[PDB]
């Protein structure tokens, strides 16, 4: 009932954070930013209201069911993970976290076909890697025989390289021992501001 | 030309001066007579907006009840901030009384008159008075005893149905009796009878009524989900005995969908030992008078709470509230506002 | 100034029960609901239920009916909580709040203004699981000007956390061990790799070293290409 996003917010200080939440119901509607091994505080409420001690730099606003929480000039201490609320509903959460800009980097992309090792144990894990790549932002499409998977992967992602500023992320395909000498050709499509189109690394199964 | 305005009633009735009950002696020295020919003035073209969850005419019937009762009911013991008091608690006479509320001069009470009106909003057919109706102080839980019925359809009452943290009123258009028994010769042992055929029928129309404020949804009763005896049960004082009745089968969700039909019998216990309504602490009271003690009521009007939680389920789940006495005024001084004139 | 203060953070098995209590002053504690909210790291913020003081009437999230119980103590101002039958599900941090509006005639119980300092609880399982290695090899042709890229998985190990160090440390360079995911299975897994001259993968040998503490378990695993 309560739609926020986007999930992850990677920004510098001086930038400002768009938030916004949508919402089907009837209510005021609360923002809580939460700082990091701390409490959430109350930053608006009843839409655009700013609670004790919060800056004007945040304010809300309403357009229709669409309510945003926009943060101008960004410090140290508004970083953290936001909710919108109403009721007793609230928002998955936006993340705010620090980044340090530099020049765009395309990712190097790999893919790892399941270890013969591991296929004795019934499971299979394909792996893609996604590395030093800049700004944060990027997707990860995995392709079985031509054909959108969905629900069967997980990403992780490390935080920034304190060095050479990059991102770098993995994505893990999991399927059956079966289902995976099923088919023939898996593939994934990875896009990224620093690639002029989307870039595909793929293996047939069984080729070497 | 009139505001919207506050400012201290005056308070009217039909106290007896021979009279040793309780309310009857508060209301001769706090009260004046009632007036034999009250003046209503209807007011054409003219559209008010009202709200029962805003009216501070409940706040001064509040301090009133808690003053009679203070005055009277006096407990043996009253435990309270971790001191002890202990005073006389001698046996009284006890049968709520209307009371009205009136306005000063410069002051009148405007009355909404429209027939579906659900105590918030706007109000066609409006009038002006002096004096409410005559208002029991009916001091209970879960259900509403000896109030006035809603004219034409059950009504919902709330300050915000989205809210699950806000009270629902459920007022009645038909009274529903409930007969409570303590029996002369186990003297704290108590039971309520109520009419099956009549309880179970209304409750349906309950639930028909709350499908309307919710999409259809399946309505369900549920018990209390916890809290002190005097919410989790039907609490009332009768003849000025604490009653304690258990209210799982008159909201029996099968009986709502055969066999259920008859006399329900509801178990109830007088305790001695009670948590004050006034937000006190805990009083101690003497044991039950001797001999037939009796009362039968019209059950007018339901409180129930709303549950809730990230959810996506088709039913909507009620449970029998109150605590909050200040409600129980709002459920009666609902259709009256005061207003300053000029 | 309202306060609210929260029992000691503790560490629970599955199938056990939990209590925390919250105590509240600065302000007349019978006026308005006081409600327990838990956050779970990326989670929603799950409302649990309210609680008003007045006669300990209570309201209870749904989803959470049967296993929850909310009471007070009016001498001393405390709000309790209980949850019975624990699962991982219930792993959070724990708060009381209250809302901003609350005087002695009306409030309104969700802008929450005030909240207690938050009561962390884990339950997990006391049993522990070493992870299976499995090799992710580089390529098939060794290209004598460009990058390769390999690494090990670590798979399905309970509890967290595992390290991952390469030629035992001697090897830091083009190293990213990545954070671990929670599988559906309950279990554990995470990927680490490094990037390498293609002209050292007939030269240099490379072994990721995993070490997991809760269960004793240290595994070298030698990563090469795969011979056809
Ligand atoms: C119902 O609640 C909303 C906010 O939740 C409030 O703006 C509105 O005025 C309330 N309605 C009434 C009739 O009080
Ligand atoms: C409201 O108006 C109608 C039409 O004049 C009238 O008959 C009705 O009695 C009024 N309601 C009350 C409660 O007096
Ligand atoms: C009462 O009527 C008003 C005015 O139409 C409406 O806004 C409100 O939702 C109604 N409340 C209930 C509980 O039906
Ligand atoms: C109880 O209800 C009956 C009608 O059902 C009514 O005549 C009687 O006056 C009511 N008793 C009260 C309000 O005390
Ligand atoms: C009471 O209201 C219900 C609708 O909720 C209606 O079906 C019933 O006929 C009414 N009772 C009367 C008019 O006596
Ligand atoms: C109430 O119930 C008692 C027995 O429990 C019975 O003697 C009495 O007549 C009943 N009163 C009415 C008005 O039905
Ligand atoms: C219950 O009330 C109905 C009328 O609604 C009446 O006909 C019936 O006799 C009553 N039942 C008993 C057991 O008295
Ligand atoms: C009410 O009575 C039912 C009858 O079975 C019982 O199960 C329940 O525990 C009682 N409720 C309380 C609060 O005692
Ligand atoms: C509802 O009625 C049925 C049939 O009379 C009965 O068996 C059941 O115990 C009742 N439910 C209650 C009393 O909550
Ligand atoms: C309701 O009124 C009747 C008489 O009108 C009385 O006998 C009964 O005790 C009252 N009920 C309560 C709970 O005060």
């Amino acid at each position: 009932v309560l739609t926020q996003s986007p999930g992850t917010l990677s920004l510098s200080p001086g930038e400002t954070a768009i938030i916004s939440c949508r919402t089907s119901q009837y209510g005021s509607l609360a923002w809580y930013q939460q700082r990091p091994g701390q409490a959430p505080r109350l930053v608006i409420y009843s839409g655009s209201t700013r609670a004790a001690g919060i800056p004007d730099r945040f304010s809300g606003s309403r357009w229709g069911p669409d309510y945003n929480l926009t943060i101008s000039n960004l410090e140290s201490g508004d970083f953290g993970v936001y909710y919108c609320q109403q009721y007793e509903f609230f928002g998955q959460g936006t993340k705010v976290q620090v980044d340090i800009k530099r020049t765009v980097a395309a990712p190097s992309v790999f893919i790892f076909p399941p270890s013969d090792e591991q296929l004795k144990s019934g499971t299979a894990s394909v792996v893609c890697l996604l590395n030093n790549f800049y700004p944060r932002e990027a997707k990860v499409q995995w392709k079985v025989d031509n054909a959108l998977q969905s629900g069967n992967s997980q990403e992780s992602v490390t935080e920034q390289d304190s060095k050479d500023s990059t991102y770098s992320l993995s994505s893990t395909l999991t399927l059956s021992k079966a289902d995976y000498e099923k088919h023939k050709v898996y593939a994934c499509e990875v896009t990224h501001q620093g690639l002029s189109s989307p870039v595909t690394k793929s293996f047939n199964r069984g080729e070497c | 030309v009139w505001k919207d305005a506050d400012t201290t009633l005056f308070c009217a009735s039909d106290a007896k001066a021979h009279e040793t009950e309780v309310h009857n002696v508060w209301a001769t020295h706090a009260c004046v007579p009632t007036d034999p020919n009250p003046q209503e003035i209807h007011l054409e073209n003219v559209t008010e907006n009202f709200n029962m969850w805003k009216n501070n005419m409940v706040e001064q019937m509040q301090e009133d009840v808690i003053s009679l009762w203070d005055q009277s009911l006096q407990p043996c013991v009253k435990l309270t901030g971790g001191s002890v008091i202990k005073q006389a608690c001698p046996k009284i006479s006890f049968d709520p009384i209307p009371i009205h509320y009136c306005t000063p001069a410069g002051y009148v009470i405007l009355k909404c008159n429209d027939k579906n009106f659900n105590g918030t909003g706007p109000c066609k057919n409006v009038s002006s008075v002096q004096c409410t109706h005559g208002i029991k102080p009916v001091v209970s839980t879960q259900l509403l005893l000896n109030g006035s019925l809603a004219e034409e359809e059950i009504i919902i009452r709330s300050e915000n149905l989205t809210n699950n943290a806000k009270t629902i009123i459920v007022h009645l258009n038909k009274s529903v009796e409930i007969n409570c028994t303590r029996p002369s010769n186990d003297i704290r042992k108590a039971y309520c009878e109520i009419n099956g055929t009549k309880w179970n029928k209304v409750l349906k129309q309950v639930t028909e009524k709350l499908k309307e404020h919710f999409n259809n949804k399946t309505i369900i009763f549920q018990p209390p989900s916890g809290g002190d005896l005097e919410i989790t049960m039907h609490h009332f004082n009768c003849r000025g005995e604490f009653f304690y009745c258990n209210t799982t089968q008159l909201f029996n969700n099968t009986c709502i969908g055969k066999g259920c039909n008859g006399t329900i019998t509801l178990p109830c216990k007088i305790k001695q030992i009670i948590n004050m309504w006034q937000g006190t602490g805990q009083a101690m009271y003497a044991p039950p008078i001797d001999g037939k003690i009796n009362c039968v009521s019209n059950i007018t009007g339901i409180l129930l709470t709303r549950d809730g939680g990230a959810n996506n389920t088709s039913n909507e789940t009620f449970r029998p509230g109150g605590g909050n006495i200040k409600d129980n005024w709002r459920s009666e001084l609902y259709k009256y506002k005061v207003v300053q004139i000029e | 100034q309202v306060r609210l203060s929260q029992s000691g953070g503790q560490m629970k098995k599955p199938g056990d029960s939990m209590r925390i209590s919250c105590r509240a002053s600065g302000y007349e504690f019978i006026n308005c609901p006081i409600n327990w909210i838990r956050l779970a790291p990326g989670k929603r913020p799950e409302w649990m239920g309210w609680m008003k003081p007045r006669y300990g009437a209570v309201s209870y999230a749904r989803q959470l009916q049967g296993r929850v119980t909310m009471t007070r103590d009016m001498y001393s101002e405390t709000a309790f909580l209980e949850l019975r039958s624990l699962t991982s599900d219930d792993t959070a941090v724990y708060f009381c709040t209250r809302g901003k509006y609350c005087t002695a005639r009306d409030y309104y119980n969700w802008d929450f203004e005030h909240w207690g300092q938050g009561t962390p609880v884990t339950v997990s399982s006391a049993s522990t699981k070493g992870p299976s290695v499995f090799p992710l090899a580089p390529s098939s042709k060794s290209t004598s000007g460009g990058t390769a890229a390999l690494g090990c998985l670590v798979k399905d190990y309970f509890p967290e956390p595992v390290t991952v160090s390469w030629n035992s440390g001697a090897l830091t360079s083009g190293v990213h061990t990545f954070p671990a995911v929670l599988q559906s299975s309950g279990l554990y897994s995470l990927s680490s790799v490094v990037t390498v001259p293609s002209s050292s993968l007939g030269t240099q040998t490379y072994i990721c070293n995993v070490n997991h503490k809760p269960s004793n378990t240290k595994v070298d695993k030698k990563v090469e290409p795969k011979s056809c």
